[PDB]
RNA sequence: GAGCCGGUAGCGGGCGUGGAUCCCUGGAUGUCCGAAUGGGGGAACCCGGCCGGCGGGAACGCCGGUCACCGCGCUUUUGCGCGGGGGGAACCUGGGGAACUGAAACAUCUCAGUACCCAGAGGAGAGGAAAGAGAAAUCGACUCCCUGAGUAGCGGCGAGCG
RNA sequence: GUGGUUCGUGGAGCCAUGGGGGAAUCUGGGCGGACCACCGCCUAAGGCUAAGUACUCCGGGUGACCGAUAGCGCACCAGU
RNA sequence: GCGAGCUAGCCCUGGCCAGGGUGAAGCUGGGGUGAGACCCAGUGGAGGCCCGAACCGGUGGGGGAUGCAAACCCCUCGGAU
RNA sequence: GCGAAUGCCGGCAUGAGUAACGAUAAAGAGGGUGAGAAUCCCUCUCGCCGUAAGCCCAAGGGUUCCUACGCAAUGGUCGUCAGCGUAGGGUUAGGCGGGACCUAAGGUGAAGCCGAAAGGCGUAGCCGAAGGGCAGCCGGUUAAUAUUCCGGCCCUUCCCGCAGGUGCGAUGGGGGGACGCUCUAGGCUAGGGGGACCGGAGCCAUGGACGAGCCCGGCCAGAAGCGCAGGGUGGGAGGUAGGCAAAUCCGCCUCCCAACAAGCUCUGCGUGGUGGGGAAGCCCGUACGGGUGACAACCCCCCGAAGCCAGGGAGCCAAGAAAAGCCUCUAAGCACAACCUGCGGGAACCCGUACCGCAAACCGACACAGGUGGGCGGGUGCAAGAGCACUCAGGCGCGCGGGAGAACCCUCGCCAAGGAACUCUGCAAGUUGGCCCCGUAACUUCGGGAGAAGGGGUGCUCCCUGGGGUGAUGAGCCCCGGGGAGCCGCAGUGAACAGGCUCUGGCGACUGUUUACCAAAAACACAGCUCUCUGCGAACUCGUAAGAGGAGGUAUAGGGAGCGACGCUUGCCCGGUGCCGGAAGGUCAAGGGGAGGGGUGCAAGCCCCGAACCGAAGCCCCGGUGAACGGCGGCCGUAACUAUAACGGUCCUAAGGUAGCGAAAUUCCUUGUCGGGUAAGUUCCGACCUGCACGAAAAGCGUAACGACCGGAGCGCUGUCUCGGCGAGGGACCCGGUGAAAUUGAACUGGCCGUGAAGAUGCGGCCUACCCGUGGCAGGACGAAAAGACCCCGUGGAGCUUUACUGCAGCCUGGUGUUGGCUCUUGGUCGCGGCGCGGCUGGGGGCCUAACCCUCGGAUGGGGGGACAGCGCUUGGCGGGCAGUUUGACUGGGGCG
């Protein structure tokens, strides 16, 4: 069937990871966004 | 193979030794490996005949003997080349497989004539260099790519086309 | 000031007026990530020089400590010793910066220099002793509140801005 | 050739500058809104400067403010 | 700001196409002429080539329509170095 | 202050005890446990797999895995069962995988390069994998682990010591690891098969046979020593005008040994010696049986790989990735202590394992007949083969069971007699389906259209005969004819997998590719043609300037394009338009450059307006331009006993349709008129051709082969149809367990003929009219779905278009700038047709060259262009490439009018 959901450890991870989103402008914003604004945890963190 | 290698000459005194037949898939071109004295070597033009057999080169001094190439200066007039050393040394300056190359139809001072193999004429300049004989490519025309596509053989682009799309696509389009 | 081992009330055991529980403030530890900075990296993992005990090395040899990123001054010598950088709800100036919508269309205009993004200072920045203002030869830092005034005025002199 | 200014090209200045010419050191040199005479003001083209206004994460006070579909959405193993 | 573990591509690097059939270049030999053209016979094994599994697909009909399912089941069909 | 917003939130009823149990691969019986078992445990019949419904490696998910307790809810019923609850416990590695090694894409990235800032790029080096590389295997052993735990057998790297050895000693160099596809020799395990030849546990019941009888098996792994087996290179000297920046390496030339020689990396024997070994099995559960002791056996011939040796060999073209090891060596130290070796002792980590794993544990929100990558996948039978029917090992019976067999839908089976007429349509289905022999038409680009079309064969018995693997060849096996005789049934690929064929036409050549959830086509794609921009630092595409792309390409090339084999053939017009060329003349921006006026000025002055002329592209004007846009006439007369026409007359146009074709899918008058096909034929197919409106390049006529394309016809055959009529399995119906769903104001809701807003159960008159239900059948409740997509209306919105409006991107363009020298020159001007001079200033031609840029070619120097130009500022211009708005009202429907 092939939904879109196949997750790749590897990947997803890669992909999205603490890092990157640091790396970036963008990415690092938000997430400090996040951070405060709402608690939780994150990405990779996943 | 997917690789280059040759293409412009500037150490002399070399002894020039026709390589070998190794007719080559990248360029048009059909080149041989040219045995130089030391033993360094180089897969180099294919300037149709040479017998394998090498036996050539070049140098600032002189020597028709087909294939081979100097300067524009050292050269004759009514002369048919390739190699095309179109700026100081920038080694070729044109004519690849393009058998038809050019013909120093007619030299001036420290400029020299060229017959635009391509399809036109004007002037080079100084030393500026090119080997003469002729191409190699067969009239690397022609030939059937009959009931398939030779093309996608091709790895070279089915980039395929269109033109009459539906839409409103791409640049000049 | 005389009760306690946190929310757990339960089992099993115990510290205490020759000043416990806890309230304070200044402490020493602060494992791994994170600007990370020793090096690599899909964070919270895996890798290297110097010192280090010497350590089980039962008649056989290791973690710990450490150290070190890079842009900043410059005692330059072979460069040794100082600052930064990362944050941070809201507020601050600079750098850059928009359509909706109003004008009962919409090209001028408006929303605005707003919303957003960026950089950066602070606990506040902003700004700040005048080649200023205006004209009574009158006034004097900058800022902010009221007022001046929805006036003088800007304009497809229209909506508005002011 | 743009800016900001109430100024939307305007009789339209001051200050700020994108390109090109490129003065003076006190009878110097801008200014008082095109310009000009005379009067009057000011002295630039470097810098530092607390206080008077702004903002609530924090702690307190107070409520013609609420009461569990109201209040922050979330009164307690919720930004889960 | 957020995304190619959707899909269209493109780069890099592996894996994969059960059996069978058709029989061009060639090379071997023989064939009237100068050599040959060129003929035939043998060998030979190409082709986005044929017949067909897995695998890739999803016309043509059948079911299903608060389904097994937000595209699937059935018969059928094309591609098959 | 609330019915009331298809309102939000929460509960709660509906339909409704009807609809569903997630594949029609079925079960049934005996015992056992339990409070209670169709749904659990043991056992015995039975059905479904079997290329899976097998084990395995991955990825994903992470305790789901075992064991003892337990069922409240999740298990679409139960439930003592669980992949559910609580509790305890389970997965260990120098050699398996990941790292402690290597790089391509790509990503990072000190230096370097450009951005308003954030940022962009990016060398070397680093990150980066089932690609490279690397040192093991078989058995046992628990409730779970296992190449890790046991044990038996096989190794590797580092370290210290000594023993022996030799210029060791970088990674800098060189080989070097290193590779495509299609095909195939030689050899060998995996794997299979026959053995009654060896071992052993019960048999035979029945008619028969104790017999080469039935049934199990007769293997797995290994130091090297060792013969079948290949598998990879040659051997010395010297020169090294000297390279691979530095010398001995290898590269290149010369003379000798230049073999089936010798060389170093996998299979067989084996065999050290170990294990396994089923059928046991006295103690013991004689049964959740098996844990564990006889003895076992331990052998031969047969078939044989789609990747085992191996980096093979042969062919071919589109011509097949980079860093550990091996040898050469500088720095450099060893050179009685550096590296190679030998023996002996010493050292060896970090994290990964359970079980699921063509899946209820993975994605689809669910135990959803959906998808998911690699490994042989057992046999018997078909010509072969992971296709097929039955079954091996192992897996499972779909998680709802009984009971009736009505209509009715599903899936499937059958028919006489006719045999498409059914119908838009042979849509479906049915014919036909497999191998061998015979036999094969029009046409052809001679390859093919052929499997064409059309027959005939196939089974089991005995006879004599010929072949290739069988180490000679002599129980063994295979391809095979042969021909003779003979036996049976309706049938002899017996079942199962398996073209219906033909005749014709149109389009597109063809294999293709594409609109995932309608459409696979005449749509794009093409191999092939033609115009065509481009000389490199290209031209176009992204980009704010760097830069990449292009392309390490270089005119047999790179980009732009309209058609889309091949054949035949593509004619007529450049008045407008785009463009290419021209640039003498008009024009005209910024600008130079002065007449002259103006304001204030006592005055020198001090600001503007300023115009004659010189002045850019562009536009105007001249020409060239059609596989550039685009266009390519009208009517009157005339031999025509009747009709254009052979000719003739003209008005306008840039010429004014040519060759081929024609009622084509461009022809509405039309089912045009003639012909054929037929019982009639508005589809076809041929021919005319007054072509309502074909036409050569978005080609034109045709064209073999080719198509899940479209349309036309004939045989073949079937319930497609003349109505069918029977039947088989599945719901529907009756039982038990569970138990939804949109819509609905509310309701005990009849017909009539009339009516109302003009298509009424509810209003009037009338006629039938008991109360409820279940199996049904669709008509009405304007039934359900959705605030019509068709419509108009809002001076709503969003996409594409051009001579719409404006504006920007880019491109062309005058003057200006860091853009410096030297000379050759003509023009203007005012002053003193003129000439002499003079200041003024305008045009222009030259190597140079010191910026600049580029250049490189091995260093910073040379080289080339050079006042360019890049590039900054203002000018002007093109400019639908893009961005934003706009494009009225009326309207006895919107529009056209």
């Amino acid at each position: 069937m092939k939904r879109t959901y196949q997750p790749n450890n590897r990947k997803r991870a890669k992909t999205h990871g603490f890092r990157a989103r640091m790396k970036t402008k963008s990415g690092r914003n938000i997430l400090a966004r996040r951070r405060a604004k709402g608690r939780h945890q994150l990405t990779v963190s996943d | 193979q997917y690789r280059i290698i040759d293409f412009k000459r500037d150490k002399d005194g070399i002894p020039g030794r026709v390589a070998t037949i190794e007719y080559d898939p990248n360029r048009s071109a059909n080149i041989a490996l040219i045995n130089y004295a030391d033993g360094e070597k180089r897969y180099i033009i294919a300037p149709k005949n040479l017998k394998v057999g090498m036996e050539i080169m070049s140098g600032p001094d002189a020597d028709i003997k087909i294939g081979n190439a100097l300067p524009l200066e050292n050269i004759p007039v009514g002369t048919l080349v390739h190699n095309i050393e179109l700026k100081p040394g920038r080694g070729g300056q044109l004519v690849r497989a393009a058998g038809t190359s050019a013909q120093v139809l007619g030299k001036e001072g420290k400029y020299v004539i060229v017959r635009l193999a391509s399809g036109e004429v004007r002037m080079i300049l100084g030393k500026c260099r090119a080997t003469v004989g002729e191409v190699g490519n067969g009239g690397r025309t022609d030939k059937p790519f009959v009931k398939a596509g030779n093309k996608h053989h091709k790895m070279k682009a089915p980039n395929v086309r269109g033109v009459a799309m539906n839409a409103v696509d791409h640049p000049f389009g």
